[PDB]
């Protein structure tokens, strides 16, 4: 697993050492958010992080390296970039050379991770580069290379032999959308080429839901192979609540005149659904997503209330961190969910909850 | 600007197909409770109406004279018209408010100056509406319609009554005979006779077709009432009551009940 | 796609094998078959597909047909864009399909492999005059037991429960029945699952729903069909759950 | 030996379990209850009730009902039952300072039907949440 | 708009107003053909406590006075977040839900809701 | 849309037809919402019935021209 | 459709034969999700008397006889406007809609209404 | 729709598909709103029973014509 | 007239004997089926047909070509 720092990914959508994944979305909608979050969690890893920002602001660029330096995690991560004043060769040539940066480090045995932000602007350049040539235009201006432009780039991110040295290239592209489309070419042609999608919804960014990732439209294909042992048991449990709670998103006001079974059902995704929230650029370790799944998914919120959610589990998160230091033992050790630790971990709710119960 | 708006119509007519559908599951859990209250009430009523009969048998001699079962000067009468309190139903409101102004026209004719009730929110406040009609109480949803709003209608028309104010008090209310097809009867209720058996506004006593107890089923996938006649009788008598208490007022205590029961059924099957 | 077509059909020329196809998948073909043309400065066609559409997907695939020789029988994935039939790449991947096979997250979810979808299946085959009147009857019957229950999912398996008839509670019991024996322990979900494998003939898949819709199979456990190949066997795991509950 | 009783309203009911002896009013007078007595209807008025069975005297406020005794069961049928202690005092005492400050506005026959109805339904408030 | 670059009751502010209007708006086809006596205490409280917050983000301009026929106003950041705080928290859900409209000040909105009752009940 | 505004207008008509444009959208815009609603205050109709004579107030018959005395 | 051209009457009977009908238009997606119960009375009101109009609207051809089997019918302006007048008057909203279909003068819809209540 | 439709359609015909004509027409129209407003009437039963019965007789297999005879 | 064998048609959309008459329907709606029994109808009448297919399937011009020549047509 890339473990990435985020519930919503390693949890439900998950994303390995090799698997493509982009996340399509509107404008300003969390794209650069959870692109960042993720580089920003392979500090606890030793991974090679290669950021491709083309076509930005060179304003953007600046702060986001700002980020990355005053966090730490440019020890490890370069950042091509190259801007919107640029012509559009280089719009066109810089992500095939952080492609090539990101070959060579996997080459020499060790994983690495690449970002392209955003796959659109160098499509537009390609395109520009294109007319210009009067190369014949296609769909929407296109040409009809735009699919091998991208594929070429795209089918160059491999978890390679173990004869090779397993070396990973994980390319995590990012191709925003226009008024909720992703029909158009150029999406169509991405999602087409990347395995996994990740479907960002900029109305669940207005409804207070960050990362506003939209579980029913976003799925990886790998599946559980991008998932410990000790994160899929509850991965499965929340997807099985978690559906089961969209499946009932319509009886929204008559929890009350519901039966008690689906009242307790709605409740409990509620809770979900508000631990899914958790702010930006705040990384998250696969003890502290276990933790966090497993507390809620197992109805150990359901006395608590939707506001105390947030301040209660972090409060939890610290309680644990800083108390029982044995489950990171476990998880980092054995690699799974194992009885002794399930009940280190109910242990260590049970006397936070009675704790912050007196508060 | 055309596509975005047109997948945002999709998005609403898609949003209205799913609250429709959440609106008509939560109906029909209030369906299902409340034909599960009408058996709340059964056997008080069922035992209370073989009281009524019972009871009578050696009381059928003497004569009680019951100011609640007294026969006024037949000039007024009243009239409940038992809408709900909501709007968006069907014909329902619509229908009561034709067989009442069908009801409010008929008696014109035959010169007996009416009176109403209204005793739901969409129904009183069109009687707060229209100043024609006298109103002499407006009754809405707030109180508990197991007790508190059928003891309110019930002693109000009991003040209209046992003081002898307006001459007649009936009730228009509807029943569970379909689900097509709604019909709101037009029963009395004030003028009853001593037995247990309602009269019609002209006294038919129309209890031949009670067919009691709907319960909802299906024989398909859809759902129809299945009004599914009788099932249970426990009557014999007393022998030798040898009662205290002043039989007439005893009558004039079991009038009252019986009063009360025939409201709350009727809520119910408003409802 | 022409590669593994003259692949297959020297297979049916010379061997005279029943060949069999898979072009997973189609809209790729046809894709790349507007890329191509788009390449060439061909004026495109409606929606943006190469003017030679028709006849670039009929060049295909009637040349996937059964000869005197033998048969080459092809099952190629669809992907519809948007899942939008009227677009020109599904309106005309259909002009040459026959049947579909739309599989389901929902019998995947539940939890019965293979997770197709019964009612969302279309065959031109399923006609009385070409598999019989009684395979006919049989599919037309157990799909209407399968369309009471899909609605009555709603109507009992949510709310109502008022001993819902038993002219339907014997719809529901079946469609139990049939749901679960519509799985069937695949050959190599062996080593995948744990599920040995068994060939079910047709035949024997007609007598097995005949007898769970005729009123002969119903008061066995509605998971003795879960999982299982012939009928047989299905009553056989009957007697050895029983036995299991005799302990 | 031990008789059952069924206090038994419109909506609901209240108690269903059995009774070894019970005290309540009557419209005319009061009736005391014994175990095993004669089959002997009554018409029980609005007024609170006096039970007796293994444990102390509790009241039941009951607002007018009626009482077929046979064997073995009494079917206490009233519109409106309830307990003593439920009723919460002061709110009895703040319906019995209503009930009697609006007993005096009424002035007719449909008005005093609304009188003493609503005073002797404080007063029966009261004298079970007293008790 | 940041925590850190803007302030704590700010941000939280801003993203709350955004959220109630979201949800107002996510409400909008639904309170369409359902009606408005079929929501419940908290949805229609979010339904008038939006419709009040989307007329106060409406201020008469100093250019704009030819177009409005009012006075030129400016209004403070600190007096927007108060008027916010007082919108949300509950304690103005008595105003009239014109009072809000082209008013500067959440003061300027009470006072305007003041001339808007008096001159109703005259 | 008038981008000039009522520095167009005689000082007459500048003071009447102050906020007249604006006040009609929002009867129009509240006018559009009571008819999702069942029962309103009496302030809001009455505002409701102004609006609606406002609104029949400028209906002008073709070939009829109002003089700006008639119209203030 | 002027009235220096048509005279009032006729133009003013015109304009409110337009008005309810555009009234029926932007209530029709309102009665076609949920259907007409929903609705006030004076909204009911023009929602049956243009339900009356638009089958009115429709007349017999002396071409089209040949397909439909109705005779053609030749109706007068002065006529028409009569029809619609009783139509929008009230004189004759009592019997039923598909009495108004496919008729020439108003005398043959309100005969065509006496006529279908013999036919039991 | 035919245009030369009824020229071209025998006597006998004619006279036999003229009612079958109105009654197919009256049974589209019934079933639409069917359950409601016209649910126990005698001329809607016997209508149900000729309009489902219409459409049972119109049915037919493939590769199996009816000559004139049997039409009529 | 020029009888399709069909009830609808023949019975209340009749075809004359030079009328165009549109089969207008969506994919796998029947109208092949309605154009063979038009001409397996006229096995007597001297009505000689010809049924024009334009890019279809082999096989289902194959399988009409069988019909029509096993039907005696
Ligand atoms: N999880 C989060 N919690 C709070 N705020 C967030 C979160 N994610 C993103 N934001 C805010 O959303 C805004 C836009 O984020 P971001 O730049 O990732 O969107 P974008 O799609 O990358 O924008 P663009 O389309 O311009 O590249 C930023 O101001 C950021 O602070
Ligand atoms: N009246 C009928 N009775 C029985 N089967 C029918 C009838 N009409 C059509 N079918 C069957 O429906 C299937 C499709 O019909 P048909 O081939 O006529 O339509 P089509 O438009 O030609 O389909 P396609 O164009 O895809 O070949 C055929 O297998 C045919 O046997």
């Amino acid at each position: 697993p890339l473990q990435t720092g985020l519930i919503a990914i390693d949890a439900m959508i998950p994303v390995g050492r090799g698997q493509r994944e982009l996340i399509i979305g509107d404008r300003q909608t969390g794209k650069t958010a959870v692109a960042t979050d993720t580089i920003l969690n392979q500090q606890g890893q030793n991974v090679i992080c290669v950021y491709v920002a083309i076509g930005q602001k060179a304003s953007s660029v600046a702060q986001v390296v700002t980020n990355f330096q005053e966090r730490g995690a440019m020890e490890y991560t370069i950042v091509v970039a190259e801007t919107a004043d640029s012509p559009a060769t280089l719009q066109y040539l810089a992500p095939y050379t952080g492609a090539a940066l990101a070959e060579y480090f996997m080459y020499r045995e060790r994983h690495t991770l690449i970002i392209y932000d955003d796959l659109s602007k160098q499509a537009q350049a390609y395109r520009q580069m294109s007319l210009l040539l009067r190369r014949p235009p296609g769909r929407e201006a296109y040409p009809g290379d735009v699919f091998y432009l991208h594929s070429r780039l795209l089918e160059r991110a491999a978890k390679l032999s173990s004869l090779l040295g397993e070396g990973s290239m994980t390319a995590l592209p990012i191709v925003e959308t226009q008024a909720g489309d992703v029909s158009a070419y150029i999406p169509t042609n991405v999602i087409s080429i990347t395995d996994g999608q990740i479907f960002l919804s900029a109305d669940l960014f207005n409804a207070g839901i960050r990362p506003a990732i939209n579980v029913g439209i976003s799925v990886s294909r790998v599946g559980s192979a991008a998932q410990i042992k000790a994160m899929k048991k509850v991965a499965g449990k929340l997807k099985l609540e978690l559906a089961q709670f969209a499946e009932l998103e319509a009886f929204a006001q008559f929890a009350s005149d519901l039966d008690k079974a689906t009242q307790n059902q709605l409740a409990r995704g509620q809770r979900l659904r508000e631990l899914l929230k958790q702010p930006q650029s705040a990384p998250l370790t696969v003890e502290e997503q276990v933790m966090t799944i497993y507390t809620g998914t197992n109805g150990y919120l359901d006395s608590l209330e939707l506001d105390q959610v947030r301040k209660y589990l972090v409060e939890l998160r610290t309680y644990v961190k800083t108390n029982k230091p044995e489950f990171q033992e476990i998880i980092s050790s054995t690699k799974t969910f194992t009885e002794e630790a399930e009940a280190l971990l109910k242990e260590a709710i049970q006397e936070q909850m009675e704790r912050f119960l007196l508060q | 600007a055309n596509l975005r708006e047109l997948r945002d119509r999709i998005g609403s007519v898609k949003n209205t197909q799913k609250i429709t559908e959440a609106m008509k599951l939560v109906a029909a859990a209030k369906v299902r409770r409340a034909q599960e209250a009408v058996v709340n009430g059964r056997p008080f009523s069922e035992t209370l109406v073989e009281v009524l009969y019972n009871m009578n048998e050696q009381l059928q001699t003497e004569d009680v004279d019951v100011p609640l079962t007294k026969i006024r000067t037949v000039k007024k009468v009243a009239l409940m018209v038992v809408t709900g309190d909501r709007g968006l139903c069907g014909g329902f409101n619509n229908m009561l408010l034709k067989k009442a102004e069908s009801r409010i026209a008929e008696l014109k004719k035959l010169g007996v100056d009416y009176t109403i009730i209204s005793i739901g929110k969409k129904g009183n406040t069109y009687f707060i509406r229209r100043p024609e009609i006298p109103v002499d109480r407006y009754f809405d949803g707030t109180n508990l319609p197991t007790a508190k709003e059928a003891q309110a209608i019930a002693d109000d028309v009991f003040s209209l009554f046992v003081s002898e104010e307006v001459d007649k008090v009936e009730m228009l209310y509807t029943k569970f005979v379909s689900l097509v097809k709604s019909d709101p009867v037009i029963h009395t209720l004030l003028p009853l006779s001593p037995k247990g058996e309602i009269c019609d506004i002209n006294g038919k006593c129309v209890d031949a077709a009670e067919d009691e107890l709907f319960r909802l089923t299906t024989k398909e996938g859809k759902l129809t009432v299945e009004r599914d006649m009788i099932k249970t009788e426990t009557p014999a008598f007393s022998p030798i009551l040898e009662f205290e208490q002043d039989p007439a007022q005893i009558l004039d205590a079991l009038l009252p009940l019986y009063l009360n029961s025939q409201i709350l059924r009727a809520l119910q099957e408003s409802l | 796609g022409l590669t593994a077509l003259t692949m297959a059909e020297y297979f049916r020329d010379v061997n005279e094998q029943d060949v069999l196809l898979f072009i997973d998948n189609i809209f790729r073909f046809v894709q790349a078959g507007s890329e191509v043309s788009a390449l060439l400065g061909r004026m495109p066609s409606a929606v943006g597909y190469q003017p030679t559409l028709s006849t670039e997907m009929g060049s295909l695939q009637e040349r996937i047909t059964s000869t005197k020789e033998g048969s080459i029988t092809s099952i190629q994935a669809v992907y519809v864009p948007a899942d939008d039939l009227t677009d020109p790449a599904p309106a005309t991947t259909f002009a040459h399909l026959d049947a579909t096979t739309v599989l389901s997250r929902g019998l995947a979810a539940k939890g019965i492999y293979p997770a197709v979808d019964p009612l969302d299946s279309t065959s031109t085959m399923l006609q009385p005059r070409i598999v019989g009147e009684e395979h006919y009857e049989i599919a037309q019957r157990v799909k209407e037991t399968l369309q009471r229950y899909k609605e009555l999912q709603d109507i009992i398996a949510i709310l109502g429960l008022d001993e819902l008839s038993e002219e339907d509670r014997l719809t529901v019991a079946r469609a139990r029945k049939i749901e679960r024996f519509l799985s069937q322990p695949f050959f190599v979900a062996e080593v995948f699952t744990g599920s040995p494998g068994k060939y079910v003939g047709l035949a024997e898949t007609i007598r097995g729903f005949q007898l769970i819709l005729s009123g002969e199979l119903d008061s066995l456990p509605e998971q003795a069909f879960y999982l299982v190949g012939n009928i047989d066997e299905a009553t056989a795991k009957a007697m050895n759950l029983e036995m299991e509950s005799k302990l | 030996m031990t008789l059952n009783l069924c206090v038994l309203t419109p909506n609901r009911s209240i108690w269903n379990s059995e009774v070894k002896e019970i005290i309540l009013s009557t419209n005319s007078g009061q009736i005391g209850v014994l175990p095993n007595h004669a089959p002997t209807a009554t018409a029980v008025d609005i007024g609170i009730l006096r039970i007796r069975l293994n444990d102390q005297w509790l009241t039941l406020a009951l607002m007018g009902g009626f009482a077929r005794i046979g064997n073995n069961e009494i079917t206490i049928l009233v519109n409106d039952a309830e307990r003593g202690s439920d009723i919460d005092p002061q709110e009895a005492q703040q319906t019995l300072e209503i009930a009697e400050a609006n007993l005096r506005k009424a002035e007719g026959k449909r008005q005093k039907i609304e009188a003493n109805l609503a005073l002797r339904r404080a007063r029966t408030r009261v004298e079970a949440s007293n008790t």
